[PDB]
Protein backbone atom coordinates (compact mmCIF):
# COMPACT_ATOMS: atom_id res chain seq x y z
CA UNK A 1 0.00 0.00 0.00
CA UNK A 2 1.75 3.22 1.28
CA UNK A 3 4.79 2.82 -1.03
CA UNK A 4 3.07 3.70 -3.99
CA UNK A 5 -0.45 4.62 -2.22
CA UNK A 6 -2.43 1.60 -3.40
CA UNK A 7 -5.56 1.15 -0.82
CA UNK A 8 -8.15 -2.22 -0.36
CA UNK A 9 -11.21 -2.37 1.37
CA UNK A 10 -11.80 -6.62 1.72
CA UNK A 11 -10.38 -9.90 2.79
CA UNK A 12 -6.99 -11.02 3.17
CA UNK A 13 -5.19 -15.04 2.96
CA UNK A 14 -1.96 -15.61 4.01
CA UNK A 15 -1.70 -12.15 4.43
CA UNK A 16 -2.48 -11.45 0.40
CA UNK A 17 -5.36 -10.44 -0.77
CA UNK A 18 -8.79 -12.16 -2.02
CA UNK A 19 -11.54 -10.12 -2.18
CA UNK A 20 -14.91 -8.72 -3.89
CA UNK A 21 -13.79 -4.99 -2.83
CA UNK A 22 -13.60 -1.38 -3.65
CA UNK A 23 -10.41 -0.35 -4.40
CA UNK A 24 -7.61 2.85 -5.09
CA UNK A 25 -5.05 3.27 -6.85
CA UNK A 26 -1.97 5.77 -6.52
CA UNK A 27 -3.36 7.48 -9.55
CA UNK A 28 -5.90 8.67 -7.03
CA UNK A 29 -8.32 6.41 -9.57
CA UNK A 30 -11.16 3.98 -7.36
CA UNK A 31 -11.80 0.37 -8.09
CA UNK A 32 -14.28 -2.18 -7.73
CA UNK A 33 -12.81 -5.62 -7.95
CA UNK A 34 -12.30 -8.74 -7.21
CA UNK A 35 -8.75 -10.81 -6.13
CA UNK A 36 -6.83 -14.00 -6.35
CA UNK A 37 -3.15 -14.75 -5.02
CA UNK A 38 -3.38 -11.34 -4.33
CA UNK A 39 -3.67 -10.02 -7.69
CA UNK A 40 -6.98 -8.82 -9.31
CA UNK A 41 -8.93 -11.63 -10.55
CA UNK A 42 -12.39 -9.68 -11.23
CA UNK A 43 -14.69 -8.35 -13.24
CA UNK A 44 -14.62 -4.49 -11.47
CA UNK A 45 -15.15 -0.99 -12.79
CA UNK A 46 -12.31 1.91 -12.55
CA UNK A 47 -13.78 4.98 -11.62
CA UNK A 48 -11.20 7.95 -12.36
CA UNK A 49 -9.69 10.75 -10.63
CA UNK A 50 -11.88 12.59 -12.85
CA UNK A 51 -14.89 10.23 -11.85
CA UNK A 52 -15.19 8.56 -14.92
CA UNK A 53 -15.44 4.72 -15.54
CA UNK A 54 -13.79 2.12 -17.46
CA UNK A 55 -13.93 -1.25 -16.90
CA UNK A 56 -11.59 -4.49 -16.33
CA UNK A 57 -12.32 -8.01 -16.48
CA UNK A 58 -8.95 -10.47 -15.21
CA UNK A 59 -7.66 -13.12 -16.69
CA UNK A 60 -4.47 -14.51 -14.74
CA UNK A 61 -3.39 -11.21 -13.58
CA UNK A 62 -3.87 -9.42 -17.10
CA UNK A 63 -7.02 -7.16 -18.26
CA UNK A 64 -9.05 -8.04 -21.05
CA UNK A 65 -12.43 -5.59 -21.49
CA UNK A 66 -13.87 -2.90 -23.15
CA UNK A 67 -16.20 -0.46 -21.53
CA UNK A 68 -15.71 2.87 -20.82
CA UNK A 69 -18.17 5.97 -20.30
CA UNK A 70 -17.57 9.45 -19.27
CA UNK A 71 -18.06 11.06 -15.84
CA UNK A 72 -21.66 12.77 -16.87
CA UNK A 73 -22.40 9.08 -17.95
CA UNK A 74 -22.18 9.57 -21.60
CA UNK A 75 -22.03 6.33 -23.03
CA UNK A 76 -18.91 5.94 -25.78
CA UNK A 77 -17.48 3.74 -28.54
CA UNK A 78 -13.65 3.54 -28.58
CA UNK A 79 -14.00 2.64 -32.78
CA UNK A 80 -16.56 4.00 -35.08
CA UNK A 81 -17.54 6.28 -32.31
CA UNK A 82 -21.13 7.22 -33.32
CA UNK A 83 -22.13 11.01 -31.79
CA UNK A 84 -22.08 14.38 -32.58
CA UNK A 85 -21.25 13.77 -35.94
CA UNK A 86 -22.63 12.89 -39.43
CA UNK A 87 -26.01 11.48 -38.40
CA UNK A 88 -26.27 14.22 -35.82
CA UNK A 89 -24.14 16.95 -34.60
CA UNK A 90 -25.95 16.98 -31.46
CA UNK A 91 -24.21 16.86 -27.75
CA UNK A 92 -24.78 14.64 -25.14
CA UNK A 93 -27.49 16.74 -23.82
CA UNK A 94 -28.80 17.63 -26.67
CA UNK A 95 -29.64 13.85 -27.74
CA UNK A 96 -31.13 13.12 -24.99
CA UNK A 97 -33.16 16.32 -24.42
CA UNK A 98 -33.31 16.94 -27.59
CA UNK A 99 -34.09 21.15 -27.34
CA UNK A 100 -32.64 21.59 -23.82
CA UNK A 101 -35.54 21.70 -21.46
CA UNK A 102 -35.82 25.52 -21.47
CA UNK A 103 -33.74 26.43 -24.62
CA UNK A 104 -31.01 28.46 -22.70
CA UNK A 105 -28.34 29.35 -25.04
CA UNK A 106 -26.64 26.05 -23.34
CA UNK A 107 -27.63 24.68 -26.73
CA UNK A 108 -23.99 24.78 -27.32
CA UNK A 109 -21.10 22.90 -24.95
CA UNK A 110 -21.39 25.54 -21.87
CA UNK A 111 -23.29 28.30 -20.86
CA UNK A 112 -25.36 30.48 -19.51
CA UNK A 113 -24.01 32.98 -21.91
CA UNK A 114 -20.84 34.50 -22.02
CA UNK A 115 -17.85 35.96 -24.23
CA UNK A 116 -14.59 33.73 -23.51
CA UNK A 117 -13.30 36.06 -21.22
CA UNK A 118 -9.66 36.48 -21.77
CA UNK A 119 -9.79 36.05 -25.56
CA UNK A 120 -8.14 32.99 -26.61
CA UNK A 121 -10.56 30.14 -27.52
CA UNK A 122 -12.96 27.16 -25.85
CA UNK A 123 -11.73 24.06 -26.22
CA UNK A 124 -13.85 22.66 -23.21
CA UNK A 125 -11.12 22.37 -20.70
CA UNK A 126 -9.08 25.40 -21.39
CA UNK A 127 -8.32 28.90 -22.95
CA UNK A 128 -6.18 29.11 -25.54
CA UNK A 129 -4.90 32.50 -27.73
CA UNK A 130 -3.35 31.66 -31.67
CA UNK A 131 -2.00 35.26 -30.76
CA UNK A 132 0.10 33.63 -27.37
CA UNK A 133 0.31 30.03 -28.05
CA UNK A 134 -0.95 29.71 -24.17
CA UNK A 135 -2.89 27.16 -22.96
CA UNK A 136 -5.11 28.15 -19.82
CA UNK A 137 -8.01 26.03 -17.37
CA UNK A 138 -11.06 27.69 -16.20
CA UNK A 139 -9.49 28.74 -13.53
CA UNK A 140 -8.06 31.23 -15.58
CA UNK A 141 -4.26 29.59 -14.66
CA UNK A 142 -2.24 27.67 -17.01
CA UNK A 143 -2.38 25.15 -19.39
CA UNK A 144 0.47 23.02 -21.14
CA UNK A 145 1.55 25.03 -24.34
CA UNK A 146 1.45 24.57 -27.99
CA UNK A 147 3.83 25.34 -31.27
CA UNK A 148 2.36 25.28 -34.78
CA UNK A 149 0.70 22.00 -35.18
CA UNK A 150 -1.41 22.02 -32.27
CA UNK A 151 -1.83 26.19 -32.80
CA UNK A 152 -2.76 25.58 -36.06
CA UNK A 153 -5.17 22.78 -35.46
CA UNK A 154 -7.01 25.17 -32.63
CA UNK A 155 -6.87 28.30 -35.06
CA UNK A 156 -8.87 26.22 -37.79
CA UNK A 157 -10.83 23.69 -35.99
CA UNK A 158 -12.56 25.51 -32.66
CA UNK A 159 -14.24 28.91 -31.78
CA UNK A 160 -12.13 31.55 -30.50
CA UNK A 161 -13.16 33.61 -28.05
CA UNK A 162 -12.91 36.68 -30.81
CA UNK A 163 -14.88 39.58 -29.89
CA UNK A 164 -19.12 38.35 -30.50
CA UNK A 165 -19.73 39.64 -33.95
CA UNK B 1 38.26 -51.87 22.29
CA UNK B 2 38.13 -48.56 23.93
CA UNK B 3 38.90 -46.71 20.85
CA UNK B 4 36.17 -48.51 19.36
CA UNK B 5 33.87 -46.47 21.89
CA UNK B 6 36.16 -43.27 21.52
CA UNK B 7 34.93 -43.03 18.09
CA UNK B 8 32.11 -44.32 18.70
CA UNK B 9 31.33 -41.68 20.99
CA UNK B 10 32.53 -39.03 18.94
CA UNK B 11 31.08 -39.77 16.02
CA UNK B 12 27.18 -40.05 17.53
CA UNK B 13 28.05 -36.76 19.39
CA UNK B 14 28.72 -35.02 16.64
CA UNK B 15 26.12 -36.33 14.46
CA UNK B 16 23.48 -35.99 16.58
CA UNK B 17 24.54 -32.01 17.46
CA UNK B 18 24.65 -31.60 13.70
CA UNK B 19 21.13 -32.64 13.54
CA UNK B 20 19.79 -30.80 16.63
CA UNK B 21 21.58 -27.43 15.58
CA UNK B 22 20.36 -27.64 12.01
CA UNK B 23 16.72 -28.56 12.82
CA UNK B 24 16.61 -25.24 15.16
CA UNK B 25 18.38 -23.28 12.22
CA UNK B 26 15.54 -24.65 9.66
CA UNK B 27 13.08 -22.83 11.74
CA UNK B 28 14.44 -19.41 11.99
CA UNK B 29 15.00 -19.98 8.32
CA UNK B 30 11.77 -20.45 7.57
CA UNK B 31 10.32 -17.14 9.42
CA UNK B 32 13.25 -14.76 7.31
CA UNK B 33 11.57 -16.84 4.47
CA UNK B 34 8.22 -15.95 5.05
CA UNK B 35 8.82 -12.36 5.74
CA UNK B 36 11.03 -11.46 2.84
CA UNK B 37 8.57 -13.38 0.56
CA UNK B 38 4.68 -11.59 1.73
CA UNK B 39 6.35 -8.38 0.76
CA UNK B 40 8.54 -9.52 -2.56
CA UNK B 41 5.84 -11.06 -4.18
CA UNK B 42 2.91 -8.16 -2.95
CA UNK B 43 5.41 -5.40 -4.34
CA UNK B 44 6.41 -6.94 -7.78
CA UNK B 45 2.86 -8.12 -8.32
CA UNK B 46 1.42 -4.25 -7.70
CA UNK B 47 4.30 -2.87 -9.85
CA UNK B 48 3.20 -5.26 -13.10
CA UNK B 49 -0.27 -3.95 -12.31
Amino acid sequence: MQYTGSQYFGEYINGRMEGSAEYILPTDTRYIGEMKDGMFHGEGTLFFPSGSRFDAIWKKGLVVKGKYTFNDGLQYEDKHWHYCDSYDRRFYTEICYGLKPSGISQLTNMDPPRRIPLGYYDCGDGFYNPTTRVIKDYRNRFLRNADDDEHEWIVRTCRKGWLPM
Amino acid sequence: KAEKQVTLALQRQRNLHEDKLSVIENHLGDLEGRVLADMFDFLSKELVR
